[PDB]
């Protein structure tokens, strides 16, 4: 990835998490589990929903377009009409494929970035109260519970 | 105690292409390319198409006896021709500005077929029963339903002059023909005058026709030829037909009503009682996707045609089940 | 002691759209879409356009009496027609290849209107005072200023043959007409010769015209018709007119000079003493922006037309005053 | 933002800084005050100036373009001309709008990146002489008057 | 002990442009714009083009004596005309639908020139030695190789009628002419009948021609004029010629074979024994790049033409020797 | 650069390294030298190679395209043909130049990113067995032979 998180210092994903695209794991004390970070997932959802809607919106509806007939003495006109239809078709086919290719790359980097920023956000919150270990995981020192785990999720961790 | 930051994963097999890598499996994605359609020709916003079937526009407008089933149709959402639409003109000849006439009918939403020159009363001094095996029907010689073959009556073809005032409040499509005998003898017994002419005029149309006699290869068993012409008579205007022979006079004309979104397509698909907002020669499309690879020819409101086989946008992320 | 790293912010309310988020307030941005013009027609680089006013190209070149004010204009930067440009041909008829003539005039930067066939001395054996109520002027029957109506003189219309050699060193646009009476009586007392004809030839042009006599709906109170024609006479070449009737002879012709960047536009805007490098039918544009959503029709060096309502590029950053 | 700085760990902008897009804010015993980093601000300006100019340059000037007339028997030609004009117009409108949308996103990520890299540059200087407050600030372990603050602004400092 | 992370650098002076910066020196890159051609006209996949040279399509198909070297050519990959292709029609006149004929020849891969009407046996009662200084060869008056000038034989011009049945199994291009004397005396001396006509008809073609006699400026030292016509005779159809004067009859016709990828180009480059898949008027191209700024006219499989002077895609990274 | 490494905290390139785009230097006791990271380098090659082939693939071949003749009375048709040809040429020229400009920028940032991640990847390994000096460089503490300098290259090190 462009930001090094996904398929990076965080080797794989969690089929266990099903609430959003990004989230936390947490465990020990009262038990384990998964929890999606709504803040990040929603922002990401709004952004990507906008991207897709923009792509769609930019392509106005194609109104009636049909063939035309030319008599035997209008070959040049027939070929001109042909040059026009094929020319526009080439351009739109090119445009559509390139836009999708280019934006798909951008979307993936966007997610990579989101995971990365989320990781760094929790890190600057925990500081010395925990140690970076299992790539994406922080092992607490003061040992926190569940209400405390939530303060880490909603970003209010009282250092 | 531990807390890890991670990302979603699933069993999705969706794949997409990127600039740097092809076939990347992702958690969520959306398809933007429509590739599904009805067969089936449907009504367009409730209105049925005009199916010329074995007939083409020429056969329909002139009244080729093989196109009678089309005589009552007054309105349509689009016109459909088939690969077998071979019945056009039945008497050999040239249909002048035929492609332009087709283009005209393409923006016509409906019309009324009416007698512009009633067979009975319009031509007192001329015979009008002229028929041909070239336009046979029920195994018998017949003729166009919208035209009349005028010929000599009791050894004479008086100079005729008939006019029509357009009081329909719409453009009136008028069609007629000029017959060309293969030899002067035939020109003589059919129209009596050897140097005949036909004149047709309106406030903005002015043309004269002269018979061009010559032996010709047979077409549909006829050495003769009939050239077909048409004009659009504006509302309130008058058309005057003058001739002393060779005129294949108009009998029925069409009062046209203009509309938008119509067109002529060629399809071997069948008409069904379905409704759609987008019709192609292959079938109807019901979609909101921006693109389609079904067909470049479309009637209505459709996705843009592209030659692409696949257009999928990733929404989720790179799927890594970590299994 | 503390040192912080931060970013600029202000009270700008400029907004822009992005792929991920719409209406994003930014510190600095640049508009790339021109939406301003001065609802006036201006000179294009000092040269004034030709305003046809109530006349159209046809009325101008033929010499419609209602277009006399145009007679002296020799050069222009562009041609302007208005919604009320109704004065074209005044005697009813068909102007052959009219659209092509318009396209030819579109690359003409200036011309000299000159007498190709002086009224007094060109037609010694024919009358040249024919006029018509269809082309009246000052409530009195008149005729085109650039053409002459030739008719019988003293009971006879002698075969005429007159020619002109182009020594202007430039293409010369020549126009003429062919009159078509509604009946033989009129054909006879205007031209005497019943079966007349007109011929016009050059080294690369060759056409013959025959009167087509027939009763026609009256237009501008005339059952007659006049078809107008034109050709370009190359430098050094000769044009020959030969006729024994029905010829609406050329009196004035135009020696054309070609240029680049001109064209015909339709506008209801008024001419003012202003200068511009970019003119549209709505007004002149003075901008360095890449796009404009003012009008698709343009003359000169203009921004590219697009249907966009807004095209603003952000240069600064996301504005977060944090108040 | 993609790089997490703007509207990120550096939550807001300074309406108090007016010498550039990116800068510092010192708060020592001698006083406070803002100061734009010319190095970064100028580079950002050159890049964005070249971007905007490129967009403009690629859209060469539109020369005379007008309508054409067709007689009543040239309906197919009139429609062809219409298909051509609408087709090009659709493409250029799409192109212009898409390019702006795509590049505006890129410009914002650009600035974000500039603030991020600037922060990391200073962080690597104050590695072991101050502590990261967390939101773009640094508290020096010792004094830093004003002449010391400048050593940080011009990328020198040197005192691990 | 120290370990550093770094990146490649080199001597490369390759530069590329980006949105933010211009002329970025990079370590590696690839050019995508083909700007090289071999300056020669080559065979296209082994087949040689047809070089009209000093002749143009008209001169070639009619058989202008100045184009005899072309008579034996039967196949070609593309047609080449030169800035000096001035030898077309030699007898002044108009070549009807000439541009369309050229378009027709653009998709012809080969044809067989054959006698449709053998000079002797086709016209027993007419003189066929008609010749003109306008179409001279070897400083001696001659005539088109593929046509025959028919004239009065012993003060008599019988009404002729000849037919040809297309049994070639391919389209047959038939060409002919109509001569137009400048005066009645000549018409009489050459064709006897004062009011002559020519008729040409097939199953889908039908045209009649009438001599139009008038004094005209001399072109190529002739006041007379010859108008040239053509038509495509479908496999199995019959073409009939009927006349009593003015016919410039067909002697040789062409059985056409259609192909794809051909075209007519204009070039001043020379033919060489080279082979290519892509040919431009300036020279052939041998490349796999997607673009080329060599020329917009192409034959075969070529790169896309663009006006760019440079299109280089960086692959390596920003090059910083750090010297 | 967008990611701060290339022409950033790692000032220049190594004309000395010729095995790949990204690599390590290493100046251990058994001696010194250069070594390129096959992993990242090869991975970058596959991406960039795919990018170039995509750009080329999308621009399929131009088949026969030639001029046309029009008689003196077909000026409108000749101008229409001209409008079509110039319009398509304008668009393709625009498309080609923009795509290349836009992707060249992306490519440079791609590399910048690869160097950046390779760096942080080694850093997260060494952790405390060395410090960050001249940026891009790490001064080992325990002193490791040309055998251990290798454990870093292949990413196994282990000794937080
Ligand atoms: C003079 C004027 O137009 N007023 C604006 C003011 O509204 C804005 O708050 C300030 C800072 O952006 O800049 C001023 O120029
Ligand atoms: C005209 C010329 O010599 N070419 C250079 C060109 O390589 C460079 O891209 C451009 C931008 O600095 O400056 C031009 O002067
Ligand atoms: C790359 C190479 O070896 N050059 C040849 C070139 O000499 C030849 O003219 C052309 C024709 O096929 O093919 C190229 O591959
Ligand atoms: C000790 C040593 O030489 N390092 C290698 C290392 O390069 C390689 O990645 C790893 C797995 O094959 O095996 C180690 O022995």
């Amino acid at each position: 990835g462009l930001f090094g998180a996904i398929a990076g210092f965080i080797e794989g994903g969690w089929t266990g998490m099903i609430d959003g695209w990004y989230g936390y794991h947490h465990q020990n004390e009262q038990g384990s589990g998964y929890a999606a970070d709504q803040k990040s997932t929603q922002n990401a959802i709004n952004g990507i929903t906008n991207k897709v809607n923009s792509v769609i919106e930019k392509m106005n509806i194609q109104f009636t377009a049909v063939g035309k007939e030319f008599n035997k003495l209008e070959k040049r006109m027939e070929n001109l009409n042909n040059k026009v239809d094929d020319g526009f078709l080439d351009i739109w086919t090119y445009n559509a494929e390139l836009l999708v290719l280019l934006e798909n790359e951008r979307t993936l980097d966007f997610h990579d970035s989101n995971v990365k920023n989320l990781y760094e956000k929790v890190k600057s919150q925990l500081k010395n109260n925990a140690k970076e270990i299992g790539n994406g995981c922080f092992e607490f020192y003061h040992k926190c519970d569940n209400e405390c785990m939530e303060s880490v999720r909603n970003g209010t961790y009282d250092y | 105690d531990t807390i890890c930051i991670g990302y979603h994963a699933n069993n999705s097999t969706d794949t997409v292409d990127t600039v740097l890598e092809k076939n990347v499996t992702v958690t969520h994605s959306v398809n933007l390319l429509e590739d599904s359609h009805n067969g089936k020709l449907c009504r367009l916003k409730g209105i049925a198409p005009l199916q010329l079937g074995k007939c083409n526009i020429a056969g329909w407008l002139l009244g080729n006896p093989e196109c009678d089933p089309l005589l009552p149709v007054r309105s349509w959402s689009y016109i459909v021709e088939t690969p077998n639409s071979e019945n056009g003109i039945c008497y050999p000849g040239d249909f002048i500005d035929y492609e332009e006439l087709r283009e005209q009918l393409s923006s016509v939403s409906s019309f009324e077929r009416f007698e512009i020159f009633p067979k009975e009363s319009s031509w007192p001094n001329h015979n009008t029963n002229g028929v041909t095996a070239a336009c046979s029907h029920e195994g018998k010689s017949s003729f166009y339903r919208n035209l009349l073959w005028l010929t000599e009556k009791e050894g004479s073809y008086p100079k005729l002059k008939n006019s029509y005032v357009n009081k329909k409040g719409k453009e009136v499509l008028v069609l007629w023909g000029i017959h060309h005998p293969p030899n002067s003898k035939e020109q003589q017994n059919l129209y009596q005058n050897e140097n005949a002419y036909v004149s047709v005029v309106t406030s903005n149309y002015n043309r004269r026709f002269t018979p061009e006699i010559a032996e010709r290869p047979k077409v549909r068993d006829q050495a003769g030829r009939m050239n077909y012409y048409w004009t659009l008579l504006k509302p309130g205007d008058t058309i005057i037909f003058e001739a002393n022979g060779n005129l294949i006079a108009p009998m029925y004309a069409f009062a046209l009503r203009r509309g938008f979104g119509s067109g002529i397509i060629t399809s071997n698909a069948s008409m069904h009682e379905c409704n759609t907002k987008c019709q192609t020669p292959l079938g109807a499309i019901n979609s909101s996707l921006p693109y389609q690879n079904i067909h470049p020819v479309t009637i209505g409101e459709c996705p843009k045609y592209v030659r692409s086989a696949k257009l999928r946008m990733v929404t989720g992320l790179r799927n890594i089940p970590a299994r």
